């Protein structure tokens, strides 16, 4: 007596395809069709950081628009700033294979992890003045493939494992675990209110989970290969998707599916990194081409591209006053674009 | 004829103009893109700027010598052209011969590479390359004579050539070809035998488990610097030997063949190469 | 301002000290060679790191031949999933692909040369030269020599296949045994040299997964990788 | 969403023949290859048989090739796999495995123990 | 074999769980997005670049 969950989920599954069919009484494009193009974008490259070893994995910046950290797999995870160019602290990594990278708000903390199914948390703001691992939060059993500080003392992190866990830095326990998905979690993305996040994963799924309660509240299924990168519209009531499909996605957390699609017809590589721009008309891709293609969020139409990188593009973020872009690539160099 | 002048003085300024664009293609590219900021192209940008300065400081008074056999720049000035001369003809070569020794290094000592042929080492070879040649030229010039051990044939010819002419005696000459031909392209040649041993064997290999660029590549690096600076070499250390019989014309196509080795540097080490092209495009 | 001025020499001191360790970290980082070790459980590989030393997510091990170093990292508890953290080694000298020659139990072999087919046609593995240990020699010439083995109804190409000419059996070998394991080394061939570009070569090797002469193996096929690397970069 | 449906299995004799077809969705089929793993009684998921993109290269494990044909229809969207004389041996649980990307030569992880994009599977079963 | 069970049984009631949850039509949603992005078209640098004296680049 099996078979009948399966046709009970399959029921299911029909329902939740009709209502968001019902759902879908008119596209994005078409109430888009009457807004003014957004026209040709160009940046220039401001600034090209430079001290990495190897390929670049992961940067992520401070709250206050000039810090920003990246991790490379040479073993370090280096503090920049940004105006200057001049390095601010330079950490020395346990496990060389470091893939991601969080910045606290506040500043005084930052965290990485990677092959070593480890969240290391490392101390800025220390009293002896010298960074130091303030902890190293164990308990996944996949490679760490993102983290996003919620506060100085609370830390949700994805994994290879196939789940997200929440984490109490103090303690060092894992306060609640997300668990759904079916291949691994590639990426993470908290709401403007930590409140929610949403997290995409190598099943083609998209899974909004609440931080407090601990459950998946909804599942999107549009993409057909593995998602790479997850991004939330500033809105909050909307995110960004990027996959090997070598397409992005919009979805609509009220309307429970897709809104648009990014792609063209010459693009046959997959997207390692997305992001939005202050008032999130523009989305920010990077790709396995090398390169970075801005997006009108509205209109579909590529509306510049970032070209530059000699190498696979694998970070990529707007600054919380959308003031610049960094973008950090596998030639490991990191360039900044106004 | 003022045609024949005319088309002389304009094939030297073409040799001239296309010595200082490719140099200064190769110094500026290597100088901006990062990314071709390893230690050997450091030797490759320190050799385009032995050729740039030939290109300017040396090529031009020796082109209106060779257009006009008089010398319209003073006395001193011949002495102060006839080192620069020698010292940046030096220098390029010695430029050659680490360029060999970088490659041996890379090709038959892989695993060991880049911690050897670190930016150290290759500072110290560009200081050895700019300056051993000036010492020993300005040295010869000044300092000392390059004519001692030959003064009254000295001055005999300083009568029968009119204007500047570099006057070796026999030791000098000896020595001057040794320092500046015979021991970097000896070593450079034998770099280049061994490298060129190793590829042949690897090309075997790899051709008979899947069942020539090393002649090409090898026959251009070193078919250019033979042809160049090889037959000015021989005839300057024989020419003392022989009682300075070789008539001067043949010394200025030598020289300028010498010349045309700085022209084609950039070529056959910086443009031949993709990651070079690359970067440029 | 002075405080402005200030604050702006002191962040300039700050910089040229973590410039001055990143070169010496630099140094460092150009003379090691990093190896992935890669393979099956059932596959020796374990007691193959065990010689090379005389929860955890990624287990390293370094060694050194001659004065050159080597850090060679094992995957520790990483899901059966590869093909994401996988990536992360497209830069690594070589890739050393333990196999055991069999003879739950399946047909180990044939998901062997699938993962190596995966491994070599990967995109961002297409410059990485596989080092390739055919590994529990011992057991397949023993298995073999019964009658009893995997081969010949498991890879029915097997029954028409004769040694090469290039063949080099040990005084020892039975002929059966050394036409069954040149049979193994040349069915991993064919996918690499199907799609050998020149970029990327393999190296195939007979090991008994207790031997003094694999760090050997491992260092001369690194030093030819490189040599080959350098040799094409230089246009030969 | 991305789906794979396999059809055909049930009861066989000894040297009879069974044709398996998989009806794909949730993508475009064309761009991807696909490949045929069966998990026998007791046993792990086997890889069977793999076509590219256009079918134009076909493989085979060595012990059903000269017995099972793999063919994929793009129109359709549909994966075949003709398996004739089948040997008590056959008995396993098949399904179909996608590749994990487009354009794509390798395929990595069809035969891991949970993959994303795999079929439910049919039982076929040899008397 | 049980796991299937507990997993099935885990797959529906997500599945009902997310079923029964209030939805917008794609229309207003598409509404409410362009009026955000509208709403801070002129605060942002990179739709809309700053003269280089505010440029801290
Ligand atoms: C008469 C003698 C003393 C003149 C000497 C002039 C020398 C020093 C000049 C001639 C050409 C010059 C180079 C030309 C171009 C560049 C590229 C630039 O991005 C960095 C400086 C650099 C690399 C220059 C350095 C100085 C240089 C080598
Ligand atoms: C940076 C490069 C272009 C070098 C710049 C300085 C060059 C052009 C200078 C430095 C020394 C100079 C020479 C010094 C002395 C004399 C002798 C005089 O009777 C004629 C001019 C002449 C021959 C000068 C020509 C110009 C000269 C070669
Ligand atoms: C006599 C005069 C004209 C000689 C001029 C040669 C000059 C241009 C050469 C000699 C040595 C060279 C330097 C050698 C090594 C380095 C270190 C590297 O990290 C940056 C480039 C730099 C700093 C080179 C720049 C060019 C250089 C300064
Ligand atoms: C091309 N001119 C080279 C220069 O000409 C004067 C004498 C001499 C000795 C070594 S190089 C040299």
């Amino acid at each position: 007596e099996l078979d009948q969950l399966r046709q009970e989920a399959e029921q299911l599954k029909n329902q939740i395809r009709d209502a968001r069919k019902a759902c879908a009484d008119a596209t994005l494009s078409q109430i888009t069709n009457n807004i003014d193009p957004v026209g040709r974008i160009q940046m220039r490259t401001r600034r090209t950081l430079r001290g990495h070893l190897a390929k670049i994995y992961a940067m992520h910046w401070g709250t206050d628009s000039r810090l920003l950290v990246s991790a490379s797999q040479d073993g370090k995870l280096i503090i920049w700033d940004s105006y200057t160019t001049n390095k601010v602290h330079a950490i020395p990594l346990r496990s060389s294979w470091v893939m991601t990278c969080a910045y606290a708000p506040s500043g005084n903390y930052v965290a990485c992890g990677g092959l070593d199914n480890i969240c290391s948390i490392y101390n800025l703001k220390t009293r002896e003045g010298n960074v130091r691992v303030s902890r190293e939060l164990a308990g996944h059993t996949g490679y760490l493939s993102c983290c996003r500080f919620l506060d100085d003392n609370q830390i949700v992190t994805s994994s290879g494992d196939t789940t997200c866990a929440l984490w109490d830095i103090e303690t060092g326990q894992q306060t609640t675990t997300f668990t759904g998905h079916t291949g691994d979690v590639m990426s993470l993305s908290l709401a403007p209110d930590t409140r929610l996040f949403v997290s995409g994963a190598c099943d083609a799924s998209a899974k909004l989970w609440d931080v407090r309660e601990g459950m998946c509240r909804q599942t999107f299924t549009g993409h057909e290969s593995d998602i790479n990168a997850i991004c939330f519209f500033p809105n909050g009531n909307a995110f960004a998707t990027g996959s090997d499909d070598a397409t992005c996605r919009l979805f609509d957390l009220r309307a429970d599916q897709e809104l648009m699609t990014y792609s063209h017809d010459n693009i046959i590589c997959g997207i390692t990194s997305v992001s939005f721009s202050k008032s999130g008309r523009l989305l920010l891709a990077g790709y396995d081409d090398f390169n970075c293609n801005v997006w009108d969020a509205l209109k579909a139409d590529r509306a510049g591209v970032l070209a530059g990188h000699d190498n696979r593009v694998s970070c990529l973020g707007v600054t919380d006053d959308g003031m610049a872009v960094a973008t950090g690539s596998w030639d490991s160099f990191l360039k900044i674009w106004n | 004829s003022n045609d024949v002048r005319a088309s002389l003085y304009s094939l030297m300024v073409l040799i001239i103009l296309t010595t200082l664009v490719g140099n200064l293609i190769v110094i500026v590219s290597i100088s901006h893109f990062k990314q071709l900021h390893t230690p050997t192209n450091w030797l490759i940008h320190s050799m385009a700027t032995v050729d740039f300065l030939l290109g300017c400081l040396v090529m031009p008074y020796s082109m209106v010598r060779s257009a006009e056999h008089c010398w319209y720049f003073g006395e001193v000035f011949c002495k102060i052209h006839t080192s620069t001369d020698i010292m940046l003809s030096s220098a390029s070569i010695f430029h050659l011969s680490f360029i060999s020794i970088d490659r041996y290094y890379a090709v038959c000592d892989p695993l060991r590479y880049k911690a050897k042929m670190n930016i150290l080492v290759i500072c110290v070879m560009i200081f050895i390359s700019w300056s051993v040649p000036a010492v020993f030229a300005f040295g010869m010039i000044f300092l000392e004579l390059n004519f001692k051990g030959a003064e009254e044939i000295y001055y005999k010819h300083v009568h029968c050539r009119g204007g500047c002419s570099v006057f070796f005696s026999k030791i000098s000459g000896v020595l001057t070809f040794m320092t500046s031909f015979y021991i970097p392209g000896s070593i450079m040649l034998c770099v280049y035998y061994r490298i060129y041993l190793i590829a042949k064997e690897q090309a075997r290999l790899i051709s008979d488990a899947n069942q020539r660029k090393a002649v090409k590549t090898l026959g251009i690096v070193m078919g250019v610097f033979l042809i160049c600076w090889c037959p000015f070499f021989i005839c300057t250390v024989m020419d003392p030997f022989l009682h300075y019989i070789i008539p001067p014309t043949l010394n200025d196509v030598l020289i300028w063949f010498g010349y045309l080795n700085s022209t084609f540097n950039p070529m056959v080490y910086a443009f031949f190469y993709p990651w070079f092209r690359k970067a440029l495009k | 301002t002075e405080d402005q001025r200030n604050e702006e020499k002191a962040q300039r001191e700050a910089n040229k000290k973590i410039e001055k360790q990143l070169q010496k970290d630099k140094q460092v980082y150009r003379a090691t060679h990093r190896l992935l070790l890669l393979g099956a459980g059932e596959s020796g590989k374990s007691t193959i790191v065990k010689q090379m030393r005389i929860t955890s997510g990624i287990f390293e091990t370094k060694f050194q031949v001659d004065k050159v170093n080597f850090h060679m990292f094992d995957v520790g508890a990483q899901r059966d999933e590869r093909r994401k953290w996988i990536q992360c080694f497209n830069d690594v000298t070589a890739i050393i692909f333990v196999v055991a020659s069999s003879s739950n139990q399946t047909n180990r072999l044939q998901e062997a040369l699938n993962l190596f087919k995966s491994i070599w046609n990967n995109r961002w593995l297409r410059t990485i030269s596989v080092i390739l240990f055919l590994n529990k020699q011992d057991l397949l010439a023993e298995k073999v020599l019964a009658g009893k083995s995997k081969i010949e109804d498991y890879f029915p190409e097997f029954a028409r296949y004769t040694t090469p000419e290039d063949a080099t059996p040990e005084p020892g070998e039975d002929p059966r045994v050394t036409r069954a394991k040149y049979f193994i080394r040349d069915e991993f061939l064919r996918i690499s040299t199907a799609s050998g570009d020149g970029r990327h070569y393999c190296y195939p090797h007979f090991t008994c997964s207790v031997d003094t002469e694999n760090i050997r193996r491992v260092f001369n096929d690194c030093r030819d990788i490189i040599q080959r690397m350098h040799l094409r970069q230089y246009e030969l | 969403q991305v789906q794979l449906q396999e059809s055909g299995g049930g009861l066989v004799q000894p040297g009879g023949s069974l044709r398996l077809s998989c009806a794909a969705s949730g993508f475009t089929f064309s761009n991807y290859k696909m490949n045929w793993v069966r998990q026998a009684p007791g046993k792990g998921l086997e890889w069977v048989s793999d076509i590219s993109q256009s079918g134009a290269s076909i493989s085979y494990t060595g012990s059903v090739k000269g017995r099972f044909t793999i063919s994929r229809d793009n129109a359709k969207n549909t994966l075949y796999l003709q398996m004739n004389s089948l040997k008590p041996e056959d008995t396993a649980v098949y399904y179909c495995a996608r590749c994990p990307a487009p354009f794509t030569r390798d395929c990595f992880d069809v035969t891991s123990t949970t993959y994303a994009y795999r079929g439910q599977g049919t039982q076929v079963t040899v008397s | 074999n049980t796991a299937s069970i507990a997993q099935a049984r885990k797959l529906v009631e997500q599945l009902k769980m997310e079923a029964n949850i209030d939805r917008i039509k794609v229309s207003k949603a598409a509404a409410d997005l362009m009026a955000y992005c509208e709403a801070h078209a002129k605060e942002d640098p990179l739709l809309t670049p700053v003269p280089a004296s505010e440029n801290p680049f």
